[PDB]
């Protein structure tokens, strides 16, 4: 159940594999890519070196063919890429989007439940 | 095949009204944003309106801004722009302009222009509208050159613009050249419209040219007879 | 706030490259489209969110971007490649588009003028009017002056001529018209109007007795 990653804006991540559907109900990598598309002018502008995982975290999660539970990312790769650009779109009259919400991440101190964050 | 076709242009008095009506086809209307972009003629493409799926949301540009009003109304696939106080600085093609796709279901995503209407012109003149007088440029023997007859009809003393012709109903398309209008001493325009046909083909084809000048509502269809 | 190059140059087969950026107070986050205006057409979009082509589109035509910095690449141009390319941006609370690029493609061979000088025809004097016709077709480049004659002697007065502009060939058309009174043309022995183009001249010539 692990479809090698197609987004474009995916490569690169660390990882090369993810499932489908993912949280979102995406059917195909074709559906969430064009989703994950319009953030990649706020990656090349590069408000946030966090944003890049995060979005992919998301949108093509880790498939590890070992490991059949959802990894997330931690609540800190969100809210690095959050206050990070977030005041990028809110200066222009855009919005963070409620599906990257931080709020309910899984904090990286939890030693039972995983989350995957770079430094 | 997406098809957006934009009815109402013609002239305006300064100071007058203007209502645009551009009809959707070949997708689902409701699906998608939808623009209103000008261009003044020899000049760059201008942003006026715009207005989201519903139409619960007008956004307007600069030089229009409190003049215009954008709506749609998706039981006919129609989209309008109703416009007031025009100025010469209004006079301009009219296009009409279709969003691309959009992510659903998230609050973050960006627009693009998919697809353009032909456009409809909009002159804004103190003059009153004035139909065409079209006349034969009749082939002859002086006006074939190696076994290729030239031939058309002279679009003369009409305004506003424009003026587009065809040839036998649009079953004639090869060798037809439509030249610009010149804006003559009188404040009125005039054009020519030429096809060129082999030589035999002038006895057994007839040729017809269908001038159709919008702004004044005329439609001649004058019939180019050889004389020599 | 777009700015793009007024003109870009290239020969057929080589690789054309617009660039389309911001200026300091526009949406850097935002996305950049490019639309094709051929000479009389209506625009026609090749790249929509920066680098995507919609349905239709030849693939040869291709955006990237870097910065706040969109570039559309145009490969194996070709003569009817020849039109204007504006570029447009979107921050969501309005539009904003570029004064345009205009892609000229060079080496385009020379063609001398055809022209047809047409009398006026016999309803418009009967209506009391006269209009001679010159039609200059099949010419490049795009560059032509026109002169009338009266006889032998040239008339300046009643003139109107038309800037040339590309006909389905990709060559180049144009236009010019003599208005006279009935009685002025049949006054006269023969009108002329004289094309030169590229220091040549081709030159019609029509006779009221004829």
């Amino acid at each position: 159940a692990c479809q090698e990653i197609t987004v474009p804006l995916c490569k690169g991540i660390g990882y090369q594999y993810t499932y489908m559907p993912n949280q979102f109900n995406h059917d195909t990598q074709d559906e969430a890519g064009l989703e994950v598309h319009q953030f990649w002018p706020l990656v090349e502008i590069q408000c946030s070196p966090d944003l890049k995982f995060f979005l992919c975290s998301m949108y093509t999660p880790i498939c590890l063919e070992d490991y059949k539970k959802p990894l997330p990312p931690c609540r800190s790769v969100c809210e690095r890429a959050k206050a990070g650009c977030a005041p990028l779109m809110r200066q222009y009259g855009f919005a963070w989007p409620d599906r990257m919400r931080c709020d309910r991440l899984p904090e990286q101190g939890n030693p039972d439940t995983l989350c995957m964050d770079y430094n | 095949e997406v098809q957006l076709v934009e009815s109402g242009g013609g002239l305006v008095q300064p100071g007058g009204s203007l209502r645009l009506s551009c009809a959707a086809s070949g997708f689902t209307f409701s699906s998608f944003n939808m623009f209103w972009v000008r261009q003044a003629p020899g000049k760059g493409l201008e942003w006026v309106a715009g207005i989201d799926d519903d139409g619960s949301y007008p956004n307007y540009g600069s030089a229009v801004k409190g003049r215009a009003t954008i709506s749609r109304d998706n039981s006919k696939n129609t989209l309008y722009l109703q416009m007031n106080s025009l100025r010469a600085e209004d006079t301009a093609v009219y296009y009409c302009a279709k969003s691309g796709p959009r992510p659903p279901h998230t609050t973050y995503w960006h627009k693009s222009i998919d697809a353009w209407g032909q456009g409809t012109l909009v002159t804004v003149s103190s003059a009153s509208t004035k139909g065409p007088s079209v006349f034969p440029l009749a082939p002859s023997s002086k006006s074939t050159s190696g076994g290729t007859a030239a031939l058309g009809c002279l679009v003369k003393d009409y305004f506003p613009e424009p003026v587009t012709v065809s040839w036998n109903s649009g079953a004639l398309t090869s060798g037809v050249h439509t030249f610009p209008a010149v804006l003559q001493s009188s404040g009125l325009y005039s054009l020519s419209s030429v096809v060129t046909v082999p030589s035999s083909s002038l006895g057994t084809q007839t040729y017809i040219c269908n001038v159709n000048h919008k702004p004044s509502n005329t439609k001649v269809d004058k019939k180019v007879e050889p004389k020599s | 706030e777009l700015t793009q190059p007024p003109s870009v140059s290239v020969s057929p087969g080589q690789t054309a490259r617009i660039t389309c950026s911001g200026d300091g107070s526009w949406c850097p986050f935002c996305f950049y489209g490019w639309y094709q205006q051929k000479p009389g057409q209506a625009p026609v979009t090749l790249i929509y969110l920066n680098n995507k082509r919609p349905s239709g589109i030849p693939e040869r035509f291709s955006g990237s971007l870097s910065g706040s910095t969109n570039t559309l690449t145009i490969s194996g141009v070709q003569a009817e490649d020849e039109a204007d390319y504006y570029c447009g941006s979107s921050d969501f609370r309005r539009w904003a588009f570029g004064g345009g690029t205009k892609l000229t493609v060079l080496g385009q061979p020379k063609a001398a003028p055809s022209v047809t000088l047409f009398p006026p025809s016999s309803e418009e004097l009967q209506a009391n009017k006269a209009t001679l016709v010159c039609l200059i077709s099949d010419f490049y480049p795009g560059a032509v002056t026109v002169a009338w004659k009266a006889d032998s002697s040239p008339v300046k007065a009643g003139v109107e001529t038309t800037t040339p502009s590309k006909q389905s060939n990709n060559k180049y058309a144009a236009s010019s018209y003599l208005s006279l009174t009935p009685e002025q043309w049949k006054s006269h022995r023969s009108y002329s109007c004289q094309v030169t183009h590229e220091g040549s001249t081709v030159e019609k010539t029509v006779a009221p007795t004829e």
